RNA sequence: GGCCGCAAGGUUAAAACUCAAAUGAAUUGACGGGGGCCCGCACAAGCGGUGGAGCAUGUGGUUUAAUUCGAUGCAACGCGAAGAACCUUACCUGGUCUUGACAUCCACGGAAGUUUUCAGAGAUGAGAAUGUGCCUUCGGGAACCGUGAGACAGGUGCUGCAUGGCUGUCGUCAGCUCGUGUUGUGAAAUGUUGGGUUAAGUCCCGCAACGAGCGCAACCCUUAUCCUUUGUUGCCAGCGGUCCGGCCGGGAACUCAAAGGAGACUGCCAGUGAUAAACUGGAGGAAGGUGGGGAUGACGUCAAGUCAUCAUGGCCCUUACGACCAGGGCUACACACGUGCUACAAUGGCGCAUACAAAGAGAAGCGACCUCGCGAGAGCAAGCGGACCUCAUAAAGUGCGUCGUAGUCCGGAUUGGAGUCUGCAACUCGACUCCAUGAAGUCGGAAUCGCUAGUAAUCGUGGAUCAGAAUGCCACGGUGAAUACGU
């Protein structure tokens, strides 16, 4: 049958949000609609540099927005003339005073959404599809997890009828509540149409 | 949604702003009891002749990022879908599954 | 059922005598949780019947059921494709249970004026030997008698 | 939680708001200064009344 | 055709035509009106219903200019809809525009408040007032109103038999598999089978197997018993005032509020059993053997549901399958089916007056006290972003009277007259109030449904959607049963 999604089942228990704050019913609605379009701006503004989390806060009468990324270099730039005018920008969308952050990533065989979208990424200029697949778990497998599950599913190589493949390796128990797993998804576009991703990876009970 | 509806509905929007007070004056005087009997036929006859966009009640709520017209809430501005997405994904703070 | 075993639940005793054949009896004759509406029908009944016949009501009471309670009944097996009625025999328990459902039933059928006079006048019969919970006996009886060959 | 018909198969969600009170009963200047010049974490809401 | 036989028949024994197979022995499943063992409101033991009446609501059919699209054995039919008078709206009739109602580009000039005539409106025409900021090195045009041309915009149009994402079901059932080793020419097998036991592939002992993974259990929420912290807006045993009332001075004990801790593990006793795993009973304890209720859904099955939430490959239309506007329809009515509400009465109807709850919501909001109206309501006006104010008065119950088995002092469909409120606007098509009227129906044919305890049955209260529109859906408490020999 179906599954619970396990960050949502986790939150509270051992998995933290990815947004902080309170409001009254008044703020609530635009609160949540000015953060979907700084995550939608950010997100296509940043996509050769390796973002996998974007965290917001708001205190008192300003924002301030942590940056998680495997390449800090490529997002800083030249004496920070790209994040000044990211800065700028992500003022002028939410409408009171800004603040930008940068956090390091490092180990990016270990992360869930840079995975995906590296197998979505080989899936696009036309890669096997179980060579992407078995390449990722042996590198997650070598670098120190406990576990690893990888699903794809669609017109794998071009096919006529759909069809979903799974590789495991290690240890995934998804049914205990206080084990750390960490889990994402994504999306590949191609000339037969789309194809879906899936990654989960154990790193130890808490 | 299609593109045309969203557009109405921000059409609605804007007149409902621009003709606020005079509606209220004109409401106003037709409720208040004592008047001339004349000045309440008069603002009855000029309260039709306002465009019909201008009363807020030919507005309906729209999810914000779909423009879904059914399923709405309003603590979150969003139809059940897009809520549900939002939650799982840890986008609403304080929110979580319940039991008891 | 299957692999279980079910305890006794406890009653609590009446409170103006101290039985609990009582309790049970207006538990049977009470209907959608009104436990007062049924208290004072009984207590009506019981006065009413008590001067009818000079004896304290319980002793009246025990005169009536000692003539419903059943001994013998019939029930139906079928393994060879055909229907057999088979004598067994009752225990006290279900004596008892089915001797106070019989009495009700006969009383909510009568045509009396209240519900409190249609009992005293069903539990004065019964004592005098007649009525419909003593035809019921009477009947169940007959059917087991007719058929011993099945024992 | 279907994006069509089933009408069993629904979710339940809750939030929480927790609650609390302080009272100062003799202030001073340096108290009320000091009071006002304090910031504290980003999900807390105060509220100061004289 | 020959030979033999009384006959029935026996014996020797072809061709034309037609098909790409027919067959033997073993292997993994499924099935059996085959056998053995074990489970489930599956039967049995009980309590209350649907199927007949009137009304509410969904579907089939039929009708219509249109009655917009989708869901169809269990697993569609109070379903997408958590709320169709205009809007929503995707449908019909009529009136209108063509780079466009919604974006990015080039270049030709300039902007928002009021107010007059024709239109059903869309949309056409006349007027009056105004000169924003801002390196003007004059090139700023940022901001935002017109128009001209063409790259383009636009589609709730088709295919869920091209797809991602999400969901139903077998089933909260106890199963589904791999690595190395060994057996067989092989498809495969062992392990996972056997003796006991459990809610459980749960645990122990044996055994060519030795080990591991996904599921089972535990860690998460809530409920029942204690103690340490802090006592306002919540609480009053003791102490003292009297206008009687937690009202005032006080108190920090108790109820309660919400943060840290304690407690339940076959832990202790006796018997049974393979010198076992476990089972039956007992003490203490608020609670005993999974204490009660939630969340949590394995490998897979049905080309199951959704291109109309959204996203997307391939087709299809661009002075039209894309826009705008006023009226109508989605509410039709010979008929068939599903899910509900109200009844057919004395365990009751009507009148008087009097105890006892829990959980929620509230600034274009919740609307007290007081005055007017028979009533739905209206006028004037405190308080509250709330353990403080408001919604807000629980009902079944209890005491006293009356009705006396009648189609009734039971039931409340239908229809006439007079009104209120929301809203530009209640004809088609809203809810509610007063006076009058007072239909079917006296317990429901063959079929058929739910429930094992604070459960069934019965009584009231709150919320989401929402200008207004619940007998539906999601939550809360009060009274409180019957029965389980057995497979």
């Amino acid at each position: 049958g179906q599954k619970v999604h396990p960050n949502g089942i986790r939150l509270g228990i051992v998995k933290p949000w990815n947004s902080t704050w309170f409001a009254n019913t008044k703020e609530f609605a635009d609160n949540l609609d000015s953060d979907f379009k700084v995550r939608q701006y950010l997100t296509k503004e940043l996509a050769k540099a390796s973002v996998s989390r974007i965290v917001i806060e708001r205190p008192a009468k300003s924002i301030r927005v942590t940056i998680h990324t495997a390449r800090p270099g490529i997002v800083i730039g030249k004496k920070g003339e790209d994040v000044e005018k990211l800065r700028k920008v992500v003022a002028d969308i939410a409408g009171v005073p800004a603040q930008i952050n940068i956090a390091e990533v490092r180990k990016p065989e270990l992360d869930a959404k840079l995975v995906a979208d590296s197998i979505t990424s080989q899936l696009e200029r036309r890669v096997m599809f179980r060579r992407a697949m078995k390449r990722a778990v042996q590198n997650a497998m070598r670098l120190g997890a406990k576990g690893i599950k990888v699903e794809v599913s669609g017109r794998l190589g071009g096919a006529e009828i759909a069809r979903t493949e799974w590789y495991r390796e290690g240890r995934v128990p998804l049914h205990t509540l206080r084990a750390d797993i960490d889990y994402n998804t994504s999306e590949a576009h191609t000339t037969y149409g789309v194809i879906g991703v899936k990654v989960w990876i154990f790193k130890g009970e808490i | 949604a299609k593109q045309s509806m969203k557009a109405r509905e921000v059409k609605r929007v804007a007149l409902a702003d621009k003709y606020f007070a005079k509606r209220a004056e004109l409401k106003a005087i037709i409720s208040d009891v004592n008047a001339s009997d004349e000045d309440r036929w008069n603002a009855v006859l000029k309260l039709q002749t306002l465009p019909r966009d201008s009363s807020p009640s030919r507005q309906r709520n729209r999810c914000r990022q779909t423009g879904r017209p059914h399923g709405f809430l309003r603590k979150f501005g969003l139809s059940r879908i897009k809520v549900r997405e939002a939650a799982m994904r840890g986008e609403i703070p304080g929110l979580k599954k319940a039991s008891w | 059922p299957r692999r279980r075993v079910i305890g006794q639940r406890k009653i609590l005793p009446d409170p103006k005598f101290g039985s609990e054949l009582l309790a049970k009896f207006v538990n049977i004759l009470m209907v959608d949780g009104k436990k007062s509406t049924a208290e004072s029908i009984v207590y009506s009944a019981l006065e009413t019947l008590a001067q009818r016949s000079g004896k304290s009501e319980l002793e009246a009471f025990e005169v009536a059921l000692e003539n419903v309670r059943p001994t013998v009944e019939v029930k139906s097996r079928r393994v060879g494709g055909s229907t057999y009625q088979v004598p067994v025999e009752v225990r006290p328990v279900r004596r008892n249970a089915l001797a106070m459902r019989w009495i009700v039933e006969a009383a909510r059928k009568r045509g009396d004026k209240s519900m409190a006079l249609r009992l005293a006048n069903e539990l004065s019969d019964a004592a005098e030997n007649k009525g419909t919970a003593v035809k019921k006996r009477e009947d169940v009886h007959r059917m087991a008698e007719a058929n011993k060959a099945f024992a | 939680i279907s994006p069509h018909v089933n009408k069993d198969a629904r979710d339940q969600y809750e939030i929480r708001t927790h609650l609390r009170l302080v009272d100062i009963v003799e202030p001073t200047e340096k108290t009320v200064d000091a009071l006002m010049r304090l910031d504290l974490a980003a999900g807390v809401d105060v509220q100061i009344s004289l």
